[PDB]
């Protein structure tokens, strides 16, 4: 991790960082996982620091190497893909990019769904509706959730029951479901760490949300559906699909509704 | 027409023994039922200082604990020892 390599001593935190490399190539097959990629390989020409260049030179020299450290594969996270030194991208290095991003509706449901697989939960919960609410919130939020859910059906509970000993009776745990008062109340607690950045997913707007418009609707079908449903009709005329149309009119008509249902139906972010 | 209020004049004289009570070694330590209600006390001190809620609310809460009482029983501890009791 970058703070860790950061608090080490100018030579210590090169020496470091390269046996971490060297260990790895010991336990081959081995993953070395950098967090903080940022912290530890910030942009060179935005650090002044002698130091912090020099552990990016270090960083670069360690992957190069890996030619020849046999099974050894690198993963790094970040939080913003720009905040690294674009010369750990060439090929080789860090050639491969994973956008990991922020759940959807469907995706948070299956997060709280892991986190719960222990838990008992009362006939009322309805971790679908939790998921819908909790907009802006990653894993984490949703692990937090479900542990503050927890918390509080024990402390309606098993406090009661419970001895001041290092051990509790298996049936008391057993017999305590977690209600939907719980998780609403634990929703009330956890507050999204994610909200501002850009929520990419498929919208719920279907067709059967907008009224009138019968021919428009048709229109985006033959402009977004056919030039992949059809290739061989566009190819055989020679035709070059468009790349957009522009909706314009009043206020308030459904031009928002248009651009999410067409997205909808063809199951597009 | 209405009864009038009997005063039930007593005199009542203390006895030494009635301060006399020794605790059980494990008074002190405390139940689960103590430790739940008291956590579940907590908890309810913070949310009621927390919530939004118009007067309306409040006067409901508060207005549950008012009426029990419309007689009172008095005493007066006099210099002599003896204890003065009688009903208003
Ligand atoms: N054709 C329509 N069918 C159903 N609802 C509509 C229609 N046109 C507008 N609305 C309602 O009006 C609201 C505003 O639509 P929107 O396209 O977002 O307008 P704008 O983008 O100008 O704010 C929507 O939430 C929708 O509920």
């Amino acid at each position: 991790n970058g703070p860790e390599i950061m608090s080490k001593l100018a030579g210590e935190s090169e020496s470091n960082l390269r046996k971490a490399f060297e260990e790895a190539e010991k336990n081959a097959p081995a993953i070395i996982f950098i967090d903080e990629l940022d912290a530890i390989a910030p942009k060179r020409e935005k650090t002044h620091g002698e130091v912090e260049r020099r552990i990016v030179s270090q960083l670069l020299t360690l992957m190069d190497g890996l030619k020849q450290r046999a099974h050894v594969i690198v993963m790094a996270a970040t939080n913003r893909p720009n905040s690294i030194d674009p010369a750990l991208r060439r090929f080789g290095r860090f050639d491969r990019e994973v956008d990991i991003g922020i759940p959807d509706a469907t995706g948070r449901l299956e997060i709280l769904q892991i986190h719960t697989k222990n838990m008992k939960l009362a006939d009322d919960v309805d971790l679908e509706q939790v998921a819908n609410e909790t907009h802006g919130h990653v894993g984490a939020d949703l692990a937090a959730l479900c542990s503050e859910a927890a918390l509080q059906a024990i402390r309606k509970k098993m406090d009661l029951i419970d001895l001041e000993d290092e051990t509790i009776d298996a049936e008391v745990m057993n017999s305590l479901a977690v209600t939907m008062d719980d998780f609403r109340w634990a929703l009330s607690q956890s507050n999204p760490s994610a909200l501002r950045e850009t929520v990419v997913e498929v919208p719920q707007v279907t067709w059967e949300d907008i009224g009138g418009l019968e021919d428009v609707k048709r229109e985006l079908q033959e402009l977004v559906q056919y030039p992949v449903e059809h290739p061989d009709k566009f190819l055989k005329f020679g035709m070059t699909p468009s790349k957009g149309v522009l909706f314009y009119g009043p206020p308030g008509c459904g031009k928002t509704l248009l651009a999410k249902a067409i997205a909808n139906e063809c199951q597009a972010n | 027409v209405r009864a009038k209020l009997d005063r039930q004049r007593r005199v009542f004289q203390p006895s030494p023994l009635a301060s006399q009570f020794e605790l059980p070694g494990d008074f002190f330590n405390l139940t689960a039922e103590e430790i739940k209600r008291e956590q579940r006390l907590r908890s309810e001190a913070v949310e009621r200082l927390s919530v939004l809620r118009t007067k309306a609310m409040r006067e409901k809460e508060e207005q549950r604990g008012l009426r029990k009482y419309n007689y009172t029983l008095l005493r007066v501890r006099l210099p002599d020892g003896c204890l003065l009791q009688g009903t208003f």
